[PDB]
């Protein structure tokens, strides 16, 4: 009947005091648990065994900006002076051994943001088809989008000055280092490609708009 | 040096079967038990169960009751996990890790091997060349499935300045795209090539990038 409870989002000001909540079902509330940390495209790693006394054990590659406390069901990850490299996915977990059946249980993780960075504006890279996909008849227009921060962008694509949105495929922000990149893709024919005076790629981030166009001619 | 290192990336039909397996070293394996667990796309980790590396008897978590069957092979230090009858929602990144337990806690982990369960045929990509005080090259990896694929430019001796992006999904084929920058003092007067794996379809591309 294990269950661990945490909230799936959280944001904290840059060097602010953040505290991450884990909660245990009531039965269980003088159980000891461990928080893992997640990034994308790796496995989670170890942070910290936190009991319920509020002792705690850390891991290897934590720094000792974390510590761990606890008051009842309750089991708190802190982070002193919160860094933008601390943006993760922080999971709890539980094991228990139930007649010689070892059981464990993971909550669903709290996604971490640190606010307060420094802002910066998306730089856009437009590429044109490649000779080589326009002898297939088909032409996708790349829009690399990066150096920006908050991650938040939208993207819209216009052909001649005009919305267009059938074809545009536009992914989710990655970090890279402390800013955000993401890409954008315009799919069309060989023939839209040619017939058009202009194709631009419009980036809005924080609420304002950034354009850079693609010429055929 | 303790490693845990798992097989690749697999695309299976619904209905087929699947063998994971999750290589450990240094460490006797036989000596710690062995956990499993699942990652769905965007979604929290599941604990499925463990294996007695010694008796080699499985424990299951109960919503992995049925389908999913823990082995070992001891004398290769390999743990395997295996899906029968497979569903579009095994869908997910598969992880083996070790437990320890003046503490208990999953103290090491492999890196993760990504099922994808669909009808759709495995599509290797079709990788296209992007040209225009630093200058900006890229490659196109077009309409790969199923994911991931890996880029690296000039064998790996071009790092600084790689900028590889997310996949977009669109109607069962993946794409992305990576970029280098590099002085435009350089280009093109010396050669710079974008090198792409596919590893569900064992394919290697390397491409040239050339003046448009």
């Amino acid at each position: 009947q294990l269950v661990l409870t945490q909230s799936s989002s959280a944001s904290f000001s840059l060097g602010a005091s953040a505290k991450l909540t884990c909660t245990l079902s009531r039965q269980h509330s003088t159980y000891t648990i461990e928080w893992y940390q997640q990034q994308p495209l790796k496995p989670p790693k170890f942070v910290m065994e936190l009991k319920k006394d509020g002792s705690h054990s850390t891991g290897d590659g934590i720094p000792d900006r974390f510590s761990g406390s606890s008051s009842g069901a309750h089991r708190y990850l802190s982070i002193s002076n919160i860094q933008p490299e601390d943006e993760a996915i922080y999971i709890c977990g539980v094991g228990d051994t139930i007649k010689e059946q070892f059981v464990y249980v993971f909550g669903g993780g709290t996604k971490v943001t640190v606010l307060g960075q420094p802002k910066s504006t998306p730089t856009l890279t437009v590429f044109p088809p490649s000779s080589e996909e326009l002898k297939e008849n088909k032409a996708t227009l790349v829009c690399l989008i990066s150096n920006f921060s908050p991650s938040g962008v939208t993207v819209a694509w216009k052909a001649n000055g005009t919305p267009i949105t059938q074809g545009v495929d536009t992914s989710n922000p990655t970090k890279e280092g402390n800013k955000f990149m993401a890409s954008s893709f315009l799919h069309l024919t060989s023939d839209q490609w040619r017939s058009h005076n202009s194709f631009t790629c419009q980036v809005t981030h924080e609420g304002d708009t950034v354009e850079k166009s693609l010429s055929p001619a | 040096s303790i490693q845990l290192v798992q097989s690749g990336p697999e695309l299976k039909k619904p209905g087929e079967t699947v063998r994971i397996s999750c290589k450990a070293s240094g460490y006797s394996f036989t000596t710690y038990g062995m956990n499993w667990v699942k990652q769905a796309p965007g979604k929290g980790l599941k604990w499925m169960g463990w294996i007695n590396t010694y008796s080699g008897v499985p424990t299951y978590a109960d919503d992995f009751k049925g389908r999913f069957a823990f082995s070992l092979e001891t004398s290769a230090s390999t743990a395997y996990l295996q899906i029968n009858i497979l569903k579009n929602e095994d869908t997910a990144t598969y992880f083996c890790a070790r437990r320890r337990s003046y503490s208990n806690y999953f103290d090491y982990w492999g890196q993760g091997s990504t099922l994808t369960v669909s009808s759709a045929k495995t599509t290797p990509p079709s990788v296209y060349p992007l040209a225009p005080s630093m200058v900006t090259l890229g490659c196109l990896v077009k309409g790969y499935f199923p994911e991931p694929v890996t880029v690296t430019w000039n064998s790996g001796s071009l790092s600084s300045g790689v900028h590889t992006f997310p996949a977009v999904l669109q109607s069962d084929l993946y794409t992305l795209s990576s970029s280098v920058t590099v002085p435009s003092s350089t280009w093109p007067s010396q050669t710079v090539t974008c090198n792409v794996a596919h590893p569900a379809s064992s394919t290697k591309v390397d491409k040239k990038i050339v003046p448009r």
